[PDB]
């Protein structure tokens, strides 16, 4: 258990595609390895671990890791990425099976999954609730993974990056970004700007 | 089987001395304190292998620890600096048993030098575009927690008394309402989508819930506005045709 490194702090992959997260270690004693995942809200959760037995360790949520002594490696794979897998993953190493022994962790690998958008129809809509006030809100939505948003060039106009949602009972997914300003001179027909697709509806 | 930590968020002035409490009911010999920081993984500050017994980890500079009963591992920061702003994670384990480490859920510590200029979020909710309902037959409501600091909110959606995950997306990082301002406030957006009928039925109840973690009872407030304690600020709406 001396050190651990995780080459690649960020991995994005399409839903359905192969997931692979590097972990490599140095140890002057026989190593005990672990993979942990950390989901948005929750604390560290053990995915799998290598004790001095099986070389190919099956973990939870369809994950697997091969311990390779020859290369000082313990890479985490799953052949088919799922949206639920988005998360940060951490390789760790110990000198003993004894819980006694301290874990030294890698730097972490952020996993991002890109949704396969079956039937895209990009639209920029407006929504002005009449409840409180300042209702000046523009939803860019139903667009395709390939498309990207750049944060606004004007200071009074707030824009959030794209976000993926899942309406599980219709097996339907959608990307959305949001735009807004208290500026009376602000309109949704031009709230968003960069690399916007010709067929966008209004 | 629960390692529990004092609290989950915390706001503290540069120079203050700070007590982080980690407790466990499991009768464990070993307790560890790590900090976690975007890009540097988890780094061990201090550990302890029995009552009264401590040891430096890889990064103890600036920290001191206290193991005083078997169950509790308090972490002390002598003089809170902005770069002790971190997620602090406690863990516990048994020497004999094979189950390894159990982790607490964490505590996020933000140190700022400011007249505790922490603000609770204001929360606005935005009814669906009529356009979307006609073109897509789905309806996206949007929520907006605005005017908060530090970055300490947990935004959930509630329908007819039950919290709902299916249909939601919240930004993972908030945006600076004023990027230039060193200790600027943040905003954060979330979206909730359902079928059009579910929205064009006035029996259906739609609330945006936002939990803010600011000040506790120990902290002192004299300013001429409500004390920005840990609270929940919400907005609501109903189905409609």
């Amino acid at each position: 258990m001396q050190s651990v490194t995780q080459l690649g702090s960020h991995v994005s992959v399409s839903e359905g595609a192969l997931v692979l997260l590097r972990c490599n270690y140095s140890s002057s004693v026989p190593p005990y390895l672990f993979w942990y995942v950390q989901y948005p809200n929750q604390g560290l959760q053990l995915l799998l671990k290598y004790t001095s037995a099986a070389t190919l360790v099956k973990g939870i949520n369809g994950f697997e890791a091969e311990f390779k002594k020859s290369e000082t490696s313990f890479h985490l794979t799953k052949p088919s990425a799922h949206m639920s897998d988005a998360a940060e993953y951490f390789c760790a190493v110990s000198e003993s099976p004894f819980g006694n022994e301290k874990l030294t962790f890698g730097t972490g690998t952020r996993l991002t999954i890109i949704p396969n958008i079956q039937n895209p129809d990009p639209a920029v809509y407006q929504l002005r609730d009449s409840k409180s006030s300042d209702k000046s809100v523009c939803l860019f939505t139903d667009f395709d993974s390939q498309t990207n948003v750049s944060q606004s060039k004007d200071s009074d106009v707030y824009i959030t990056d794209k976000c993926v949602l899942d309406m599980r009972s219709m097996d339907f997914k959608s990307n959305s970004a949001v735009a807004w300003s208290n500026k009376s001179d602000f309109a949704c027909a031009n709230a968003f700007n960069n690399s916007i697709i010709p067929e966008d509806t209004f | 089987v629960k390692v529990t930590q004092s609290s989950r968020y915390l706001v503290k002035r540069t120079g203050e001395k700070v007590f982080l409490e980690c407790v466990q009911d499991m009768d464990h010999e070993n307790m560890f304190w790590y900090r976690q920081d975007p890009g540097l993984g988890l780094r061990l500050i201090y550990f302890s292998y029995d009552v009264k017994m401590k040891e430096k980890g890889d990064i103890p500079e600036g920290y001191s620890v206290s193991r005083e009963k078997k169950e509790r591992f308090s972490l002390i920061l002598e003089s809170a600096s902005t770069n002790q702003t971190s997620m602090y994670l406690c863990a516990s384990s048994s020497t004999g048993l094979p189950y390894g480490y159990t982790f607490g859920s964490g505590t996020r510590l933000t140190v700022v030098e400011d007249l505790n200029k922490v603000f609770p979020p204001e929360v606005a909710v935005f009814e669906p575009s009529e356009a979307e309902i006609s073109h897509t037959q789905k309806a996206t409501l949007v929520c907006l927690a605005t005017g908060f600091f530090p970055d300490h909110v947990e935004l959930s959606w509630w329908v007819n008394g039950k919290e709902v995950h299916s249909g939601v997306c919240t930004d993972p990082q908030p945006l600076k309402e004023q990027p230039a301002l060193n200790d600027s406030r943040y905003s954060l957006s979330s979206r909730l989508r359902v079928s059009a009928t579910f929205w064009q039925n006035p029996r259906n109840h739609f609330r945006c819930q936002v939990q803010f973690y600011g000040l506790s009872e120990n902290d002192e407030w004299t300013q001429d506005r409500a004390k920005p304690v840990t609270q929940i600020v919400s907005a609501e709406a109903w189905g409609r045709a």
